[PDB]
RNA sequence: GAAUGCUAUAAUAG
RNA sequence: UAUACCUCUGCUUCUGCUAUU
RNA sequence: AGUAGUAACAAGAG
């Protein structure tokens, strides 16, 4: 009963006249500015103050309570506190010697349920106790700056949803409105309440700690193939731009979650095995040795019920019943009939803009699903041809409908999309537009239905039509019907297709996904040259390390046997990072450059470094024989992953002066390896493939030529070229 | 709109770009080379690589500041007992007598039985410690109608010319000794591989700095400001001499305590953090001061007697020096173990880096070498204009010195130099790197350079350096010009 | 002998790669002393030097010498310049509206909404502002408290709806009032019984006092800006000025800088509001496409610039037809409550500051002359430097110690609006269909041009007609810091860019310190400092594992709380060696407590006392976790009702123990006038722990309702009572009294 | 095979 | 003046905006 | 004196 004490303290209270207005005149809202209303500056210097204050004799401030009053005036002729009261706490000041006192001789208190308030904490504490280490391994590592999370929740809500469930929990009375939320969480806040109910913990902690484990903590990070929380949480120890440690969680690891991550690697191993011959040997070789944090992924594989085509392609490799589900966030579909053939299209947009999409062509019929819903769709390019659907939650009805409308990819859903929608985020990082279109429509549902259109219903035997309001209706949306109704052998060809038993193809390499993303959790290849299955700037680097590394080797048989040191295993993983459009014609302006320097005896040993790596794929001329002349080799990935053929480029370039060699912002001295006669030996001629240096630049001549002009030029016939700024050279063909 | 401004804008208005050239680039700051301004004199709080600590080897376990003072100079009791004052050199502004008196206070007051180390308020001492120099306040009305009371033009930095005390500074500090005082407490077990790696990378690099001389320096004074932060606001009111004292490890693993010298610490009611507080110091040396004369301008030296450097005797001093600290400086003196932290990154980026490229940890690679990789040498510095290499262990501890000294001679002369010249050095890298560079307004650039040098010791040597470092690597392009050149 | 050079590591080593080195971050930063009046006035001085041949007049409003640069003439060499023609700003405004289509109304409707749901509150997060009420700087939340106090004596109670505009609404009203009145309290004696010989005392008890100002004196005021100066300002050898600005301008800046944030975001060359990792990707994505869009056998160059005198140059009135522009398809009274904030700029007054002392060296005495005393003796007293300037401020002087100041933003709250017409520059990006083409990089001043061209000639040709099209936006670019280079490296914001942006551990070194917090609150932060400093700013195991070690120990030295079995003299270290032979599970022990540091690389982000809990004593957790402990301070029931700070929410993980103290208020306060201000605080202090008392959620989230407190505390507390009793929680005889206190209210 | 966007007392940057 | 060899004080002697959140 | 450096402290107040 601290009522009555409140109500007698509020009459002592309004004695003062100055409290009785302020009480009177101070509004509920304006609490929260006479709150923060204090005296005193803000200490610009704390770390300086608190150095100095530390020093004094009574810095600190006890609060005005007859706990205070157990700590003596001094000790072994000590002074622990003063009687002269603090200005703030209007308690006894005291020494830092107090609180050393306090935990040595002061009384025991109860700390009963303080593991239950702080099982967040104790949990990230049992991840780590209950780990496992791998091997730390040193080599270049990629770090990509993603938005991830930092901690573990027991459950994700927005921050308003979370808000109102602490409130519940902590605060019934001073709830307000009753949303539909606090019914979504019933289970949690009744547990919750029930395992804070036995405490003597101030409640503000409890809110903090609750919020701590509801709020979701999401920022920018430079990660590495470890998106997960429970990773995340153990950043610094992961990894660092030349170095990587193997590090496996305790307690639970979540199937979603295992689920993304099994997909990136069927990916990725896919990506490297198709530049090999008979890429299912490669991929099988890869995939049984392939962990995925502890669990291999054959027998994730096994385990899971899902994932893209690269997982059925490698699930066919290893021996196992192919799954056609897939998913589109909360969609869970199941190909019976059809054949998708991804195609990129500028999509224009309701609101008026142009957008990058995938268009899928083709009829295609699938089991689609959503909770306790069910049903059958069948769509065309950029339209919802059909839609039959189950009875079941008016809500998890609802949302089917629309996912299947956005899933559909229908002209009339894209013309519907009216407000702000974000395609690309405030880091200028793509957003998958299908995923945010399917979380746009999924809230500004009135909005897609009206931009639909309507018609009259089905009049079948158990087919009858639903509105707007998802009730039985005359009016339903154009391609909707109700009803009230709810294996075969394949074999995989060694270049990677999935054929059925009388010969169509089901899938095939060229119909896995080309995104490479960062990986859930922890992607271990348990294979030497594990690095194959890296990222542009990881395989580039360490294929120039293993060309330095033999360069001895590499050179001397390249002088004797012309192509018998081309394919290497190396090259082979490059080759996988090129774009295999232009692949095969850097090979033939490579090897014509290579062999430029050996036979007309200019040789450049930075240069025949540069381009032997290029030097696998099989040639592809012009069709008069010369090879195709290149001022820079593009790479996958962004803008800056290229090679230079005349300069250095962002990820190789040489220095002359110091005979240092630069790959990837790392640093190799070529001191040793170096001719003497190459120095002065002009770069001219290991430029462009069939041409060499004269003299210097001719004014007669005129101008630079480019690739195209130097290309249709005539053997015999002389030229003006620039190799790098401020270095004009004179060659012929 | 644009377009038809621009048109008839006068031309006058231009970023009046050019291309840079190694000819342009003249030495920073041509003044430091006149002979005319004075030698930059020594600056610093306490003395570096003219230091001289009293060895009293002790039980190992700590005691009373006063207490090892008093035993330490019990053990060298004919230096603590020579009260003859053997004057060599006096500043300008000193009295010899008073401060001969003061130090022998300090000398009988900390050897004394008592447990106070307060000195009564004497003539001598209050002179020392500037008592009751400030200005008293009046009202406006009074100070308006008094026409022989004006503002005061500022006082600017006079100009000074390089000074050898500094390289040789930075030459000592660099060097090896036997001798530990770092105080690096203990860490949690290691268990994941990462931990192993850099606990056997601690070894390696701690170790390096931890048995320099640039390091005793530091950790003495670390542990002097933090006690003289102490006194400061404890004892505002009393008068205080406090020991220059440190703890060294030798390489038997035994615990010597050094006693540098004695300061006393004057009234410090410090309000503001920028308040002073009076700080007359009274440190040992082994250095002659009539040797380098133009670097002790602001000391006060007596010839106190002699000891075994090895087999020779030598002299002992004792430099005396008015000198004055503020509740920053202090604080920033107590932060000053971070020194390693910015020289050990740096150069453990090297090893990371090179780990990379060989494959496994190159951490014993580097400074000694193993089967495949012999030692990484760094160019070191210079002898009779031709440049020399050194370890990764000696380029480490240029780094961690270097550092130090950024710390020590850390003033807006320093952050201001330091600044303004890192824009001149990236220009040096594009001519390095070939990435033909332009400016706009050289002189401009230089002005700001150039301004920062005035009576900073280390800004005045960096400037000296930094214009050698030019000057090999202008020499060094040359291999460039004649490069696909036909 | 061998004389070492530092300077040699470049050779080995490039000097981006070892930037880290240049940086002397161990070293003190640069501290002003006594005035900033010789600052300010230097400020004033050329901010009106590079407007001095605008349109000069006098203002009908506040009697001051105002000067307009814009649409003036233009310059004639390459000193700064503010002269900004407006026909070249709205031509730069609408290319960027055409290529962002529809950002302005999207930025603008976002903007507005925002404002609807924006209380007053607000405003009480912003450290020191100026409060008119007493002519000097107070805390925000104070500052917003003293205006509504005050606004509300000239019925003004736009404050007591809750909304930001009402309250807006009522300070651009106050300016119409012909005399504004406000408390200041004043001291009365007053005889109290005592056990004293006489059998009485004398206190002072303090009494709220109405005084009067005029329209225009409230006018300046309003207008009027406090200038300090920048203490702390690393890299610069000489000193600058600064300046806060009042509640009343404050409001409208809110809106203007939300504007342009949203514009911001949604711009390509915007290094603002991006931060940290999200800022080096948007970077380093944006160097990638700039890069590889060069035409090949062509030269991408990249104008490493920076802005000088870039908020002296900057005119308000720009900034009015930026917001009125930008406001084009948006209601009219948003149009016009934008318009505020720019208007109360382009009228702004400079407070001078505390003035300057004279001294007489013979004599030993020292004297502050005041602002408005400036010219009471005459200028052969001051210093040469000093007389000059005074001879200058003559005719911007006004008699009361402040300086009129139309042109220029000295407080300069703009950073969103200025990036905004900095990135409009870079969005012109060829003048005259010439055979280049820029684009770059904006963070405010700092600025980043790439270009585009043929040969580096050309490159040249380009930069100068980006140079000249920046002089009339007013924006100057420096000729003596910006330079230029082959595409590759750069720098922006201290970012060094060498073929991607480098590690430079050396620029946050400062914040491996003892936070200053308190003992369980730093041992999180220094934790976690080193944890991210592992991952950002690229510290190896080494390193890290090291600045574990020199944290332990600057921790151990500044709490003095060194090893229990350690020998260190101390008086606290007394207690905790008594502690460590107490205490069997010493491994348990904090370090605060002189026990053993356990932490390493792999533990840093778990709580010293989670990581410890399990190897404690329980006499000991039961101690340091007490629930009742004076050091934290709890809840509770007498009459305890203390000065309380709100509890926020800190990024760092700790436990709340005996080692989460606080330390004792400052009590300088104690021998001022000040002392009053200790009384009303403890009244405010008093009626919200009650209210706290009352409604417990208070402390957790924000209460809403335009109805009194007292109102509210009554209903819950008669509901309690009600339901108490019903309950069987109450008795009769209190229920009795219960109704009968609640009911003399 | 995507997301989920915010708000500290330190430090750094502009 | 007096109490005063007493008493009180040690960021408050004007420390801004914005981003990393 | 000294610290220091474009202006201060070298105690301030009843």
């Amino acid at each position: 009963g601290m009522t009555l004490a409140k109500i007698e303290l509020l009459k002592q209270l309004l004695r003062d006249n100055e409290a009785k207005t302020v009480l009177k005149q101070t509004t509920v809202d304006q609490y929260n500015i006479i709150r923060k209303f204090n005296t005193s500056r803000i200490e610009k210097n704390p770390s300086l103050r608190m150095k100095w204050a530390m020093c004094s004799n009574f810095p600190l401030a006890l609060t005005k309570g007859d706990m205070a009053n157990r700590i003596p005036l001094e000790y072994k002729g000590i002074q622990l506190k003063t009687n002269a009261e603090d200005i703030g706490t209007k308690g006894q000041m005291c020494s830092i010697a107090a609180v050393t006192w306090w935990n040595t001789y002061g009384p025991i208190g109860d700390t009963e349920g303080f593991e239950r308030v702080y099982e967040s904490f104790f949990l990230r504490k049992m991840r780590l106790d209950n780990a496992t280490w791998g091997r730390i391994t040193f080599g270049p590592v990629e770090r990509v700056r993603k938005r991830v999370l930092l901690n573990p929740l027991t459950k994700e809500m927005p921050p308003d949803e979370a808000s109102n469930v602490i409130m519940e929990i902590l605060f019934p009375k001073e709830a307000g409105i009753p949303r539909e939320s606090t019914w979504i969480h019933r289970e949690l806040i009744k547990e919750k309440r029930e395992k804070l109910k036995g405490t003597m913990i101030t409640p503000i902690v409890l809110a903090y700690m609750l919020e701590r484990e509801l709020v979701a903590r999401r920022r920018f990070l430079p990660v590495a193939g470890a998106t997960s929380a429970e990773f995340i949480e153990m950043l610094h120890c992961l990894q660092g731009e030349n170095w990587r440690q193997i590090y496996h969680p305790g307690g639970n690891k979540l199937t979603e979650s295992r689920s993304q991550s099994m997909i990136v690697a069927c990916r990725k191993i896919i990506r490297r095995s198709i530049v090999a011959s008979n890429p299912l040997e490669l991929a099988v070789e890869i995939a049984n040795k392939t962990v995925i944090d502890t669990e291999p992924l054959k027998s994730c594989l096994a385990a899971i019920d899902g994932g893209d085509v690269a997982c059925d392609i490698i699930r066919a490799a290893l021996g196992l019943k192919i799954r056609q589900r897939q998913r589109f966030g909360r969609l869970e579909l199941k190909r019976i009939s059809g054949r998708g053939f991804k195609n990129d299209e500028e999509i224009l947009i309701g609101n008026g803009t142009i957008q990058k999409i995938g268009i899928w062509d083709g009829e295609e019929e699938f089991h689609v699903r959503c909770g306790e819903c069910r049903g059958i769709l069948k769509k065309s390019k950029m339209k919802l041809e059909k839609l039959l659907i189950n009875s079941a939650k008016k809500e998890d009805m609802r949302d089917l409908i629309i996912l299947c409308m956005v899933f559909s990819q229908d002209t009339r859903m894209f013309q519907g999309v009216r407000g702000e929608i974000n395609f690309l985020n405030r880091a200028g990082q793509l957003l998958s537009p299908m995923y945010q279109l399917q979380r746009y429509f999924l809230n500004r549902s009135n909005d897609l239905f009206d931009q639909w259109g309507y018609e009259e219903s089905p009049k079948a035997s158990e087919l009858h039509g639903i509105n707007e309001s998802m009730n039985a209706s005359d009016y339903t949306l154009k391609g909707v019907v109700v009803t009230r109704n709810v294996t075969e052998k394949v074999s995989i060809t060694k270049n990677l297709s999935l054929i059925k038993r009388t010969g169509e193809v089901i899938m095939g390499a060229n119909d896995v996904s080309e995104l490479e993303s960062q990986a859930q959790l922890m992607i271990t290849y348990d294979t030497p040259k594990m690095w194959e299955m890296g990222t542009t700037k990881e395989l580039v680097q360490n294929t120039y390390q293993w060309v330095l590394k033999n360069l001895v080797t590499l050179k001397a048989q390249f002088l004797l046997g012309k192509e018998d040191m081309f394919q290497w295993d190396a090259f082979e993983a490059f080759e996988s990072i090129i774009p295999q459009k232009m692949a095969g014609q850097y090979s033939g302006f490579a090897r014509a450059v290579l062999k430029q320097m050996r036979d007309q005896e200019v040789m450049k040993t930075d240069q025949f470094i540069k381009l032997l790596p290029f030097c696998f794929s099989p040639p592809k001329l012009r069709s008069n024989g010369e090879p195709y002349q290149f001022l820079k080799l593009v790479l996958k990935g962004g803008g800056e992953n290229f090679i230079e053929v005349r300069k250095g480029s962002p990820l190789f370039s040489y220095n002359p002066q110091t005979e240092v060699l630069t790959i990837c912002g790392r640093m190799m001295s070529l001191k040793g390896k170096i001719e003497d006669e190459e120095r002065n030996r002009s770069m001219g001629n290991a430029v462009l493939a069939g041409f060499l240096v004269s003299g210097k630049y001719d004014p007669d001549l005129g101008d630079f030529k480019t690739i195209e002009e130097l290309e249709k030029l005539k053997p015999g016939e002389k030229a003006n070229i620039l190799l790098y700024q401020g270095k004009p050279v004179k060659v012929v063909k | 709109a644009i377009e038809r401004n621009l048109a008839r804008m006068s031309p006058l208005v231009s970023v009046t770009p050019k291309k840079l050239t190694w000819e342009d680039l003249r030495p920073i700051g041509p003044h430091i080379y006149n002979h005319e301004l004075p030698e930059v004199p020594y600056n610093a709080f306490l003395l570096m690589s003219d230091e001289l600590g009293l060895a009293n080897m002790t039980e190992g376990k700590s005691k009373k500041p006063k207490t090892l003072a008093k035993e330490c100079l019990e053990k060298y009791s004919t230096l603590r007992d020579q009260t003859d004052p053997i004057l060599i050199m006096k500043s300008e502004k000193a009295n010899e007598n008073f401060l001969w008196k003061l130090w022998r206070d300090c000398v009988n007051t900390i050897s004394n039985e008592e447990m106070s180390n307060e000195l009564q308020k004497t003539n001598y001492a209050k002179w020392a410690t500037g008592d009751g120099l400030t200005y008293q306040k009046i009202m406006k009305e009074v100070a308006i109608d008094d026409e022989t009371m004006c503002q005061e033009e500022p006082k600017i930095p006079n100009k000074c010319r390089v000074a050898a005390w500094v390289q040789t500074e930075m030459n000592l500090l660099s060097t090896l000794t036997s001798k530990r005082a770092l105080d690096l407490p203990e860490i949690g077990p290691d268990v994941a591989p990462v931990e192993h790696v850099g606990s056997e990378r601690r070894k390696y690099f701690v170790n390096e700095i931890n048995y320099c001389k640039a390091s005793t320096v530091m950790m003495k004074y670390v542990l002097f400001h933090t006690s003289l932060l102490n006194e400061s606001n404890a004892s505002m009111g009393k008068y205080k001499v406090i020991p220059i004292t440190n703890r060294v490890v030798n390489e038997k693993g035994e615990s010597f305590d050094m006693l540098y010298g004695l300061a006393v610490k004057g009234q410090s009611h410090l309000r503001g953090d920028t308040d002073v507080v009076t700080v007359v110091t009274f440190e040992f040396s082994s250095t002659d001061p009539r040797v380098d004369s133009g670097k002790w301008p602001k000391y006060t030296v007596f010839r106190i007697g002699s000891l075994f450097v090895s087999g020779r005797e030598k002299s002992v001093y004792l430099y005396c020096r008015v000198n004055g600290t503020n509740k920053i400086q202090m604080k920033w003196g107590m932060e000053a173990r971070r020194c390693l932290l910015q020289s050990m990154q740096q150069m453990e980026a090297i090893v990371e880096q090179e780990s990379s490229i060989q494959g496994y940890d190159m951490t014993k690679a580097c400074f000694k070498g193993d089967r495949v990789n012999s030692p990484k040498t760094f160019s070191i510095g210079t002898q009779e204009g031709k440049l020399v290499k050194g370890s990764f262990g000696k380029a480490l501890r240029v780094i961690f010195t270097k550092c130090l000294m950024h710390y020590v001679f850390g003033n807006a002369q320093l952050e201001g130099f330091s600044a303004e010249s890192r824009r001149l050095l990236l220009l040096i890298q594009a001519l390095k790197d070939r990435k033909g560079p332009w400016v706009f307004d050289l002189e401009g650039m230089y002005s700001g350079i150039e301004e920062c040098i005035s009576n900073n010791p280390w800004v005045i040597q960096s400037a000296y350096w930094f214009n050698e470092w030019l000057g090999f690597e202008k020499e060094g392009s040359k291999v460039l010009e004649s490069v696909d050149e036909i | 002998g061998m004389n070492i050079n530092p300077y040699f590591l470049f050779i080995d080593v490039p000097i981006q790669a070892a930037i880290s080195t240049t940086f002397p971050y161990t070293g003190v930063p640069p501290y002003s002393h006594g005035t900033g009046t010789g600052y300010t006035i230097d400020t004033v001085i050329r901010t009106h030097e590079y407007s001095n041949k605008g349109k000069q007049y006098i203002s009908d409003v506040t009697g001051c010498t105002m000067v307009d640069p814009t649409n003036g003439p233009l310059p004639e060499d390459n000193e700064p310049s503010a002269y900004a023609q407006l026909d070249c700003v709205l031509e730069a405004l609408d290319r960027m509206d055409e290529e962002h289509p529809g950002l302005f109304q999207a930025a603008s409707q976002n903007a507005m909404e925002t404002l609807m749901v924006t209380t007053v509150d607000k405003l009480t997060q912003g450290r020191q502002t100026f409060d008119w009420t007493v002519c000097r700087n107070q805390p925000a939340a104070t500052a917003l408290n003293t205006t509504i106090t005050s606004f509300r004596l000239n019925d003004l109670n736009g404050a007591d709806k809750g909304g930001l505009i009402p309250f807006c609404q009522d300070i651009i009203d106050s300016l119409d009032r012909p005399e504004m009145t406000f408390f200041s309290v004043k001291n009365i004696k007053k005889k109290l019984p005592a056990k004293n010989r006489k059998g009485f005392l004398i206190k002072r008890i303090p009494m709220k006092v109405k005084d009067k100002i005029t329209k225009v004196e409230y006018i300046k005021r309003a207008l009027s800006l406090n200038t300090m100066t920048k203490d702390a300002e690393r890299g610069k050898l000489k000193r600058r000025a600064i300046a806060t600005a009042g509640i009343q301008i404050r409001g409208f800046v809110l809106v203007v800088e939300n504007l342009a944030k949203n514009i911001c975001e949604n711009l390509e060359q915007s290094g603002l509001p991006v931060g940290g990792n999200e800022k080096k990707a948007k970077l380093s994505n944006a160097v990638a496409k700039m890069l590889s869009n060069c035409p090949p056998g062509g030269i991408s160059m990249t104008v490493t610039g920076d802005n000088t005198k870039w908020n002296e140059c900057l005119n308000p009135r720009i900034f009015l037809a930026m917001t009125e522009r930008i406001t084009r398809d948006s209601p009219i009274w948003f149009r016009d409550f934008c318009s505020i904030a720019p208007v109360l700029f382009s009228n702004k007054i400079a407070r001078l500051g505390k003035g300057f002392m004279i001294t007489s060296k013979t004599k030993r005495l020292k004297a502050q002359i005041p602002c408005p005393d400036l010219f009471s003796i005459p200028l052969e007293r001051y210093n040469e430097e000093t007389r000059a300037k005074l001879k200058k401020l003559k005719p911007f002087f006004n008699e009361e110690g402040t300086a009129s100041l139309s042109p220029g933003m000295m407080m300069g709250m703009f950073n969103m609006l200025s990036t905004v017409l900095g990135v409009a520059a870079l969005g012109i990006k060829n003048i005259g269909n010439k055979e280049y083409l820029w684009d770059g990089l904006q963070s405010s001043d700092d600025f980043a041009l790439f270009v585009n061209a043929k040969d580096e000639e050309t490159c040249m040709e380009g930069i100068n007609d980006f140079y000249r099209t920046c002089k009339l936006l007013g924006i100057n670019m420096s000729k003596k810091k910006s330079y230029c280079n082959e595409t590759g490296m750069f720098e922006f914001t201290s970012m060094f860019y060498r073929d991607g942006f480098v590690s430079n551990f050396a620029m946050e070194l400062p914040s491996f310190g003892v936070a200053g917090v308190n003992e369980s609150a730093d041992m999180a932060i220094g934790m976690t400092i080193i944890k991210n400093n592992m991952i950002n700013n690229g510290m190896g195991p080494a390193t890290a594992q090291t600045a574990i070690q020199l944290f332990i120990a600057d921790y151990r030295y500044t709490y003095k709380c060194h090893r229990g079995d350690s020998k260190v003299e101390g008086k606290r270290m007394k207690i905790i060696k008594e502690l460590w032979e107490n205490t069997k599970g010493r491994d348990g022990l904090l370090v605060a407590d002189g026990g053993p540091n356990i932490y390493n690389l792999r533990n840093l982000h778990i709580p010293e006392i989670v990581l410890k809990y399990n190897l404690m004593d329980p006499e000991y957790k039961g101690r340091l976790l007490h629930p009742q402990n004076p050091f934290v301070g709890h809840l509770s029931e007498a009459d305890i009702t203390p000065a309380h700070g709100p509890v926020k929410k800190m990024d760092y993980d700790a436990v709340s123990g005996t080692h989460s103290w606080r330390t004792k208020r400052n009590r300088s306060i104690l021998n001022t006038d000040q002392r009053n201000m200790i009384l009303e605080e403890q009244c405010y202090a008093k009626c919200c722990n009650l209210f706290e008392a009352c409604f417990n959620s208070a402390s957790y989230r924000k209460p809403v309702g335009q109805h009194s407190m007292l109102e509210a505390m009554a209903h819950r507390l008669r509901m309690d009572a009600r339901l108490d009793y019903e309950s069987g929680r109450m008795s009769k005889d209190d229920f009795e009294k219960a109704m009968a206190h609640l009911g003399e209210i």
